[PDB]
Parts: structure tokens; C-alpha cells; sequence
């Protein structure tokens, strides 16, 4: 569970982040699907997804917004992001290993961005919020 | 494993522009502090009680150093890696017991504090072939498992 | 997260499967540390691990207390086992990876020894309550 | 790999106590029910949509019956599983792209019900063996 300090420190870390969240989904998307191409079978439906690429860009902003909208519902991630779920663990059958993939492509690409603001501590508290965005998405599987 | 001439230039290059002495013991650090059970096998080094200690602790940031140095091998030999990480692997397993799952996190702290050194020239594509040359350590340190 | 019909699920095979906890944790145990023989060094602080040794089929009835605990906090694990967390988790620093391996083991021998009532259904509800009380059990890592 | 003589006949004997047709479709469906997402793989397999359903599908009982057909290969040449499972491994993890953590999850199912069947049989060495061998066979899917 998540400490009042941990989203403490996911909240401030958002909110030096927020305004570069665009950016941030569509590098971590691009890198999910090049660096661990198993997930690309999910995005199959697109033609180009080289990083950058137009569906792969768009749906980046998709994914933070949904991060967003975590971080809004953070004292109750399981019903905030069960419509989520219900889509990702029931209707795609995503496997839960690739909600690992992506939590550690976002922590990725905000280190690679704000080397500054992603102290060890800020790591931590939100690697816990991206463990606890994973099993609520994991909600609705079983 | 099979290497082109790109993915061997990557990885000098990635592991060239490091320095292993700020790297090392940011990395180790890391995974002692976001995967805390990791912990138990550092018995003989020191204080581990909090972040702060751990990012201050020398006998850890040295270890750290090591693994890079360890690293290091591998990127010298590309084709030889499990065999180059053969006593090694029995190091973990026989002398630590470590689950093999833990390979897996501390290459991705390194990979985390690895994009914040390098910035936007890891780029997803040298992400991708430094994940598939970390893949290849890790499986030949679970080897002797 | 459990819902009404998990925890029916649980709560009934329990009551069928309390009254030989004993020998279910001395078998799981037991099982946990010659399957899985790097989880020795956990109780190597104990004089005898051989098979049949006293300190196993002692700590298995404890282990299998835990257990007890669990199901009647079933409604709110984290809280319930917030005391052996602080001890697994924190004091003792088990890897989660065996908290896993212990899950399965306790399965292997419900199955074994009560092949009528595990049933599929049973199967994936006890499942899923071994997993939230080993992330309970990972409350105090970090 | 080390095996020895007495694991090999460990293993030889486990087998020989199972009717495939019996352990196979057990295993699959508990894998598909208890970890449903696993299902993605099996689209043109029929009805999966409850634990009923895919229990009774027959079409995932024989392929849950191919598996252990699949692993009587490797009892028999126990000392080259990784080889023989070469092509299988493409399979999986090329052509399939199934995240080898769910070859673990298949393994465990296969236990549990091989246990429910043994009963007292499958005691802690029996298991301990048994799960050596799978240990091989899930790297041998293991990508490369
Ligand atoms: C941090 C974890 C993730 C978050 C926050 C997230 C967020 C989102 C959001 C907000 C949507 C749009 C919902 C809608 O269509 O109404 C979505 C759709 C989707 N997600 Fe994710 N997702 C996550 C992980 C994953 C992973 C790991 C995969 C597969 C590897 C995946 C595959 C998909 C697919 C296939 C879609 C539908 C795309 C389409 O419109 O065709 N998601 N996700
Ligand atoms: C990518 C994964 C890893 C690599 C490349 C790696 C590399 C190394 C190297 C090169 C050494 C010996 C250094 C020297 O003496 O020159 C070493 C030792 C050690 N490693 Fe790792 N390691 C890995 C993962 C881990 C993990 C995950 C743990 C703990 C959970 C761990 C714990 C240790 C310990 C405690 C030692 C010292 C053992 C001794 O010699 O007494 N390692 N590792
Ligand atoms: C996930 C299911 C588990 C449950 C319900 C459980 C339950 C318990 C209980 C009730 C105790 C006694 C606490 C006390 O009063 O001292 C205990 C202690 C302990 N457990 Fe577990 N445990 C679990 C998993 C594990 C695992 C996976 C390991 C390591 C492989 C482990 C290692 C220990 C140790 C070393 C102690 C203390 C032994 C001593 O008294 O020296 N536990 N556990
Ligand atoms: C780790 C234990 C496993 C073993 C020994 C195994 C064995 C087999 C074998 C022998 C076949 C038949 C090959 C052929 O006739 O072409 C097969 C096919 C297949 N396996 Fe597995 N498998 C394992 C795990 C899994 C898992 C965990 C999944 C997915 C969740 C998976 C999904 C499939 C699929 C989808 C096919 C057939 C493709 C099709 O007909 O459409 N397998 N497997």
C-alpha cells in the first residue's frame, strides 16, 4: 500500500512531470514495443509503429492519460481504474508480465528526463504506485 | 546469441561513455533500496537500514564498481558470455541462494540510472540492444541454477 | 481482490480442510525446502531440517496458524497480517519469490490430500487469496 | 543437466503411473482457468468464456493430451530435453510470443493435478524430481 508519504512523493513528482506527459507516453510506448517486441502483437492493428509513429504518439497520450487519472484516484487505485481493468485484463487478456514492461519503460523514460527529479526516493514511491496501477489493472482477470 | 557489427558498437559505446565509479554504485543502490529483500544477501556490508545509508554506504558503492568491472567482461566478449559468467553464476547460486528473478532487477536499476547518465541518446533502439545484451548476462547467470 | 464468491470458496474449503492443518503445513513445508532447496538457508538457524524433523512439522503448525489468522481476516489482509509482514518483510527480508513458491506448495498438498473438494473453482479462488495474503505479507518491504 | 540413475527412473515412473488422457486435459484447463490470461493463445480453440465451458471443451483436452505426449519425448531422452524441444521453442516463444513466465504456470498446474492423482505417492523426493524436470523443460521453451 501506499504510504502518505509515497504519494506524497508521487504527487509532487507528477506535478514537475505533468507538463511533459505527451512526450513521456510516446517514448515509453515506442520502447515497449521495440525493446520487448512480445507486447507488439497487441498494437497489430496499427501499420507503423516505429517510435514516434502517429498511433504509437496518439495512444502514448492515451496511456498518461490514464497514468493521470491514477494519480487523481491514488487513495483508491482498484476503483478508480476498474474500467481499465475490465478492458485489460478481461476483454484483451493482456498478460500481466507486460503491465511490469510498460511500468518500467515509464520509469525509464522519467529517469532518462528528469535525472534531477527521480531521486532513489522518488523511485521507490512511484514503483509502488506503478505496482499498485498494475494490480488494479490485474482486477478483473479472474 | 548472434551480434551484428551495430549492436557490438552500441554497447562499447553505451558502456564507453560510462564512468562505473558514479554508475556502479548507483545502480546497486538502487536495487537495494526499490527491491529491499535483496538486502538479505549483503549481510557482511554494513548499514542498509534507509536510503541514506545505503547511498552512503563505500563497502556497497565498491560492490557496485565490481559488478560494472564484471559487466565490463561481457562487453569484451560478446560471443563468450556464459561461459566468461560460468563461476560466477555458481557464485550466486551456491554461495547466496539469490532467486534468478532478482538478475532481472538489477539490470533494470541499471538501465534506469543508465538513461538518466546518457539522456536522450539511449534512445529506444540502443535501449533495445542493451535489454537484449542484458538478457543475455542474466540467462547465463541463472545457468548453474 | 477476493469477491463474495472467492471468499465463500475459501471460507468453505477451510472448514473442510482445518481439522488436518497440522499435516497440511508439515507437507508443505517439508516440500518447500527439498523441491526448492534455496529456501533452506532461511531456517538453517534450526538444528535438524532433515525430513521428519521437529522444528519443520512445529513450524508448519504455525505456519498453517497463519493461515487460520488469514481466513478470518479475509475481508482485510493487509491489516490482519501487518504484524508477520513487519516480520517477513522487514526483520527477516524474505525474498517474495517464496512467498510464491510456499503458495504452491500448500496447493500441491490441498490437492493431494483433498483431490474432491479442490476443485478448479476452488483452485483459482484459494489462488487468488494466497496471492493477497502474500502481497500482505509484502506490505513492510519498502 | 546431471541426472541420476535414480531420477531418471524417478521420472520414467511418474509418467508411467498417468493416463495422458486423463492428466493432459486436467492440467490445461486448471491453467486456463486459474490464469486466464493465457486463453489469448487459444482463440481457435472454442468456448472458453467459464470454468465449465472450457472443462468440457474437448478441443483443449486434446491439446492439453498433446502436451504431455510432448513431455514423454523428453522422459525419453533426458539428458538432450533442450534439443529436442528446439522447434517447440520457436513455437512459443517466436511464433507465439507466450511470456515464459506462463511456462511455469502450466508446469505448476501439471503438478498439482499429477499430486491430486499420486496422493501419498508423490511424496516430497517424488516432487522434488518432478520439478527438476520441469525446471529443465520450461528453459528448453525458454527463448533461445
Ligand atoms: C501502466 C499500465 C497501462 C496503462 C495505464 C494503460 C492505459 C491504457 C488506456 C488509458 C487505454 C485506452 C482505453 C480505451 O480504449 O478506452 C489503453 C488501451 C489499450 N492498452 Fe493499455 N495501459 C497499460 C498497459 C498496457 C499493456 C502492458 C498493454 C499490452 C502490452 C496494453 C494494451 C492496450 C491496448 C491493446 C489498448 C487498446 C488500443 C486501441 O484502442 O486499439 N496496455 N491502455
Ligand atoms: C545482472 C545481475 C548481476 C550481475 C551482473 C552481478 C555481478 C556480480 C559480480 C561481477 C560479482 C563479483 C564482483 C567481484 O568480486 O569482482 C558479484 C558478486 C555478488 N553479487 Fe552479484 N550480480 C548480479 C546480480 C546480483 C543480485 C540480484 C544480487 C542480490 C540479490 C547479487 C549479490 C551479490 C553478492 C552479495 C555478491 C558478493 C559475493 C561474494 O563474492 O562473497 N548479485 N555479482
Ligand atoms: C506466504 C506464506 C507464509 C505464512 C502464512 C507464514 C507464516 C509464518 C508464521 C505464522 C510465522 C511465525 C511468526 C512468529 O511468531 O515468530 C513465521 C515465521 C517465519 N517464517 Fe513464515 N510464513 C510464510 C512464508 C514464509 C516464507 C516463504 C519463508 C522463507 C522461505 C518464511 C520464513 C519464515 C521464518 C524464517 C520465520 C521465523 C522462524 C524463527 O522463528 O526463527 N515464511 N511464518
Ligand atoms: C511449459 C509447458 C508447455 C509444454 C510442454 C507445451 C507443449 C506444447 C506442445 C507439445 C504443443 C504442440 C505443437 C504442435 O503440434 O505444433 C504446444 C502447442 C501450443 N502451445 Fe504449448 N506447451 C507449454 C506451455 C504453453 C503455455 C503456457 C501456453 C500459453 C499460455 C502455450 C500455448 C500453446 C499454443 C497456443 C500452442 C498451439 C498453437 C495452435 O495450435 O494454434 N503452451 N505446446
Amino acid at each position: 500500500s501506499l504510504s502518505d508519504k509515497d504519494k506524497a512523493a508521487v504527487k509532487l513528482l507528477w506535478s514537475k512531470i505533468s507538463k511533459s506527459s505527451d512526450a513521456i507516453g510516446n517514448d515509453a510506448l515506442s520502447r515497449m514495443i521495440v525493446v520487448y517486441p512480445q507486447t507488439k502483437t497487441y498494437f497489430a492493428h496499427w501499420p507503423d509503429l516505429s517510435p514516434g509513429s502517429p498511433h504509437v504518439k496518439a495512444h502514448g497520450k492515451t496511456v498518461m492519460g490514464g497514468i493521470a487519472l491514477a494519480v487523481s484516484k491514488i487513495d483508491d487505485l482498484r476503483a478508480g481504474l476498474l474500467d481499465l481493468s475490465e478492458q485489460h485484463a478481461y476483454k484483451l487478456r493482456v498478460d500481466p508480465a507486460n503491465f511490469k514492461i510498460l511500468s518500467h519503460c515509464i520509469l525509464v523514460v522519467i529517469s532518462m528526463m528528469f535525472p534531477k527529479e527521480f531521486t532513489p526516493e522518488a523511485h521507490v514511491s512511484l514503483d509502488k504506485f506503478l505496482s499498485g496501477v498494475s494490480l488494479a489493472l490485474s482486477e478483473r482477470y479472474r | 546469441v548472434e551480434w551484428t557489427d551495430q549492436e557490438r558498437a552500441t554497447i562499447s559505446s553505451i558502456f564507453g561513455s560510462l564512468d562505473y565509479d558514479d554508475i556502479g554504485p548507483k545502480a546497486l543502490s538502487r536495487c537495494l533500496i526499490v527491491y529491499p529483500w535483496t538486502q538479505r544477501h549483503f549481510g557482511s556490508f554494513g548499514n542498509l537500514y534507509n536510503a541514506e545509508a545505503i547511498i552512503g554506504n563505500q563497502k556497497v558503492a565498491a560492490h557496485g564498481i565490481k559488478v560494472l568491472h564484471g559487466l565490463d567482461r561481457a562487453v569484451k566478449n560478446m560471443d563468450n558470455i556464459k561461459e566468461i559468467y560460468a563461476e560466477l553464476s555458481i557464485l550466486h547460486s551456491e554461495k547466496l541462494h539469490v532467486d534468478p528473478d532478482n538478475f532481472k532487477l538489477l539490470a533494470d536499476c541499471l538501465t534506469i540510472v543508465v538513461a538518466a547518465k546518457m539522456g536522450s541518446g539511449f534512445n529506444p533502439g540502443t535501449q533495445a540492444t542493451f535489454q537484449k545484451f542484458l538478457a543475455v548476462v542474466v540467462s547465463a547467470l541463472g545457468k548453474q541454477y
